[PDB]
């Protein structure tokens, strides 16, 4: 069974940086699409960044120029480098494989004060 | 009917690389799943494995929770309606082909209604003995589009729990063909349907879209969610 395990979340002050990691086991990691989603307490879970087979990346508009998604086939890990953090980025951040009806981590919490 | 692929790997005989790798795919009863991807990506292989022309190398295909290999062939043919260039034809009349060789299990009027709903009756009427013309050998060879419409008529007649739909002839426009899409839309509703998509616009309403690349499922979701995902499906959304 596929497992997605996030880590790296925590509390930072505005302007700070955080790097999230997600270990993925049981997937054809080099080929499937990987993504980061997030969910604030009142809102639905929404896409943040997506990276497809050739490490082609895409970003939500509110996040362009601040966040960077990347992947490491050798470690089968996907990363979200979050810089210039805004309080509006406070949410539970979820790792995802094979699209929105695919597979999900259990999230890592991020708080920006 | 429930259909499920569990860790399915498949290699065409003689090939050295697999056509499908560790496919996990659940299609619950009554849902429509659209398979998209490049030709040769394996999307057609996924649908065609349900007909057991080949067996999987590894893993499991379950139909109503039972492995495909446990069904008798007769029961397998009864469960699945194949609408594709590989629909099985009989050296027999057109009516008997629409009826899937089941004689006196359908009425003449049901066969004729199914033919008209598939827009096959126009070319059938041009045959010497109509629905009762013998096709195949010492008879008429069907064109490709005629064979597809015979398959549509057969599927419409049988009301089968599983539909495998290869939306061939994506080049479509005129009146009799516009209503073919309308006939297919109603057929796939209220039925477990696996649709091989060949134009992206025709599958925006599927309950789940599944992107296959090099025999690997890379993305799954609804049309709207896949666009917001900004991944492979969103890039394929350049052909419109």
């Amino acid at each position: 069974q596929m497992q997605l395990v996030e880590s790296g979340g925590g509390l930072v002050q505005a302007g700070g940086s955080l790097r999230l990691s997600c270990a993925v086991s049981g997937s054809i990691f080099s080929i499937i699409t990987l993504a980061w989603y997030r969910q604030a307490p009142g809102k639905p879970r929404e896409n943040v960044a997506t990276i497809t087979r050739g490490s082609r990346t895409s970003y939500a508009d509110s996040v362009k120029g601040r966040f960077t998604i990347s992947k490491d086939n050798a470690k089968s890990t996907v990363y979200l480098q979050m810089n210039k953090l805004k309080p509006e980025d406070t949410a539970d951040y979820y790792c995802n494989a094979e699209g929105p009806a695919g597979y999900w981590g259990q999230g890592t919490p991020v708080t920006v004060s | 009917g429930d259909v499920e692929f569990r860790n399915v790997t498949f290699t065409y005989p003689g090939r050295d690389v697999p056509a499908l790798r560790n496919i996990n795919l659940k299609i619950p009863a009554g849902k429509t799943v659209a398979l998209v991807g490049r030709s040769g990506s394996g999307k057609s292989t996924i649908a065609s494995l349900i007909t057991r022309f080949y067996d999987i190398d590894e893993g499991e295909i379950l139909m109503d929770g039972h492995d495909l290999r446990e069904y008798t062939l007769a029961s397998l043919r009864n469960q699945v309606a194949l609408v594709s260039q590989n629909v099985h034809l009989f050296n027999d009349t057109v009516a008997n082909n629409i009826a899937y060789a089941r004689t006196e299990q359908y009425s003449r009027e049901q066969i004729e209604e199914a033919a008209r709903m598939a827009y096959a009756m126009d070319f059938i009427n041009k045959m010497d003995n109509g629905l009762d013309t013998v096709i195949g050998e010492n008879g008429v060879l069907l064109s490709g589009g005629q064979r597809q419409r015979i398959a549509i008529a057969r599927a419409l007649l049988r009301d089968s729990p599983i539909l495998i739909l290869d939306e061939a002839t994506s080049a479509l426009d005129t009146e009799s063909e516009r209503a073919i899409q309308a006939a297919l839309d109603e057929l796939q509703k209220n039925r477990t349907s696996l649709v091989i998509a060949h134009r992206l616009s025709t599958i925006e309403k599927a309950d789940e879209i599944v992107v296959v690349e090099d025999g690997v499922i890379v993305e799954r979701g609804t049309h709207n969610d896949l666009l917001e995902h900004r991944g492979v499906y969103a890039q394929l959304h350049k052909m419109q």
